């Protein structure tokens, strides 16, 4: 449940259109067989999660050094569009205006 | 040479002058213009940041392109003038007043 | 604005003074007028009032 | 190697922020519309071996 | 109001510049065929034209669609080169859509052309008292070649 | 604070740097998107000064 | 130095007010 920021690392200019994608797996070779890698062979019991994005407004909290702490998003439930409304962490009683 | 197909990959280095300061003038960093004086800062930035902000349309520091240098910006002194005076009907002296 | 006379062009380094040398050019050209030209080559004639 | 099963899902919490920019900032909050992954999400879990 | 008039103007950019090379076609021990004249893409590098263009002892050099003294002041992707050696009389005749002999029909450029065009004088390499029999050319060709 | 962020907006023109527009077109084309500005601005002035 | 009394102190630590820098980029004068 804690939070981290996620850095820039590479901007690559290619310019080629990406619509499906596919991971590799380096496979070992229980060279026991006579068959290499289209017979018996043994790993780990790796995995992996993937999730999709969609367009979403963020509010963002810059610590005194430059690094992101805590996010609230927007379109949650009626506590973060309230503070979405106002920028704010923290709010106070009374009656708010929403969308 | 080809038309535009992919973003621009190629061309001249241009070149670069001495850094100067303490003195307010024109500045260029590939990306930001204006003119003021630049002086020493004391904020760190992280490794991948290219200039800070204090509010909208504020640049507070700029990263110097050459040494990995953090220039603060400070705009030129001005402000408005005004002239006291005791009256033409009376003299004729002045007393100008910078704000 | 009117350009009158003659200038020895210079696009090098080293100025030629008329050499009309490396990189030296002479700023003017002649146009080349015939029936067989095409249209788009066609000497049309202007005039400007103000 | 074709036996198969259904993936499986869990919860992205509150994982999934990026810098938009190379904008520096101090003490501020700001205020961003870009794709990102939204809180609490339906992610799904490849352990298919 | 008032404000103090700047005096100076200072720009910056980082020192590596990454010039990945431009010579190796200009410079080289063998030089493509007239009729198979090669083609070379190149990309990510950084142009060096202004030094090359002004002084580099090139007897005859001429842009169409542009000034040299400004093409180190805009950006391209993917600039292609050629590279071939012709005789003294063919220099002339190379224009774009330019039309000469069967031979000179075997290379073509597009009517509305913008680029340059490069060619230096070399009377000592292949020039052989004897005769320069090892490299051969195209005189009787029944085909004509598209631009670039 | 409104004021200054005003500064922030297009209103409707290519870029809201005053330098760009200048750097990137002829000033006979630029200078419907300066008017665009300015009226924008002017009137965002107007409103605070009411 | 600022000869104030008690609660007027209390009112001046009560109330709490570069933005200013921010104005000289635009002109803006206080
Ligand atoms: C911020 O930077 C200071 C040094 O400038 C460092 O001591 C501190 O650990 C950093 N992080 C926080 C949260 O203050
Ligand atoms: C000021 O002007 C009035 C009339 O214009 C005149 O009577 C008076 O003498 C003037 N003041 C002085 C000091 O002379
Ligand atoms: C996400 O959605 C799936 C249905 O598409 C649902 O079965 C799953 O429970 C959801 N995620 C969580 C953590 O409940
Ligand atoms: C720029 O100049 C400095 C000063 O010598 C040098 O150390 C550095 O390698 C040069 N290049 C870059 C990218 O900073
Ligand atoms: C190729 O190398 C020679 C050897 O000095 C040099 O004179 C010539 O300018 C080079 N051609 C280039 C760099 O295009």
């Amino acid at each position: 449940q804690g939070f981290s920021a996620l850095e820039p690392l590479v901007d690559l200019p290619i310019g080629i259109n990406i619509t499906r994608f596919q991971t590799l797996l380096a496979l070992h070779r229980s060279y026991l067989t006579p068959g290499d890698s289209s017979s018996g062979w043994t790993a780990g019991a790796a995995a992996y999660y993937v999730g999709y994005l969609q367009p979403r407004t963020f509010l963002l909290k810059y610590n005194e050094n430059g690094t992101i702490t805590d996010a609230v998003d927007c379109a949650l439930d009626p506590l973060s569009e309230t503070k979405c409304t106002l920028k704010s962490f923290t709010v106070e009683k009374g009656i708010y205006q929403t969308s | 040479f080809e038309l535009l197909h992919a973003p621009a990959t190629v061309c001249g280095p241009k070149k670069s002058t001495n850094l100067v300061k303490n003195k307010c003038v024109n500045f260029n960093f590939n990306g930001l213009t204006g003119t003021g004086v630049l002086t020493e800062s004391n904020k760190k930035f992280l490794p991948f940041q290219q200039f800070g902000r204090d509010i909208a349309d504020t640049t507070d520091a700029v990263r110097d392109p050459q040494t990995l240098e953090i220039l603060d910006i400070t705009p030129c002194s001005f402000g408005g003038v005004s002239v006291i005076t005791p009256g033409t009907n009376t003299s004729n002296q002045v007393a100008v007043l910078y704000q | 604005e009117r350009d009158i006379s003659t200038e020895i062009y210079q696009a090098g380094s080293t100025p030629c003074n008329g050499v009309e040398g490396f990189n030296c050019y002479f700023p003017l050209q002649s146009y080349g007028f015939q029936p067989t030209n095409g249209v788009g080559y066609q000497p049309y004639r202007v005039v400007v009032l103000s | 190697t074709r036996t198969q099963l259904p993936p499986a899902y869990t919860n992205s919490f509150t994982r999934g922020v990026y810098y938009p920019d190379k904008v520096f900032r101090s003490s501020v909050l700001h205020s961003t519309q870009d794709l990102f992954l939204p809180f609490f999400s339906n992610v799904t879990w490849f352990h298919a071996i | 109001n008032f404000r103090v008039q700047p005096t100076e103007s200072i720009v910056r950019f980082p020192n590596i510049t990454n010039l990945c090379p431009f010579g190796e076609v200009f410079n080289a021990t063998r030089f493509a065929s007239v009729y198979a004249w090669n083609r070379k893409r190149i990309s990510n590098c950084v142009a060096d034209y202004s030094v090359l263009y002004n002084s580099a002892s090139f007897s005859t050099f001429k842009c169409y669609g542009v000034s040299p003294t400004k093409l180190n002041d805009l950006c391209f992707t993917n600039v292609y080169a050629d590279s071939f050696v012709i005789r003294g009389d063919e220099v002339r005749q190379i224009a774009p859509g330019q039309t000469g002999k069967i031979a000179d029909y075997n290379y073509k450029l597009p009517d509305d052309f913008t680029g340059c065009v490069i060619a230096w004088n070399s009377n000592n390499l292949d020039s052989k008292v004897g005769g320069n029999y090892n490299y051969l050319y195209r005189l009787f060709r029944k085909s004509n070649l598209k631009p670039f | 604070n409104t004021l200054v962020k005003q500064l922030s907006s297009n209103f409707g023109a290519i870029s809201s740097v005053l330098n760009d527009i200048l750097s990137r077109l002829d000033p006979p084309e630029a200078e419907v998107q300066i008017d665009r500005l300015i009226t924008g601005r002017l009137q965002s002035l107007q409103t605070y000064v009411t | 130095p600022s000869k104030r009394s008690f609660i007027e102190d209390l009112l001046f630590n009560k109330v709490t007010l570069d933005l200013i820098c921010a104005q000289k980029f635009n002109g803006l004068t206080v």
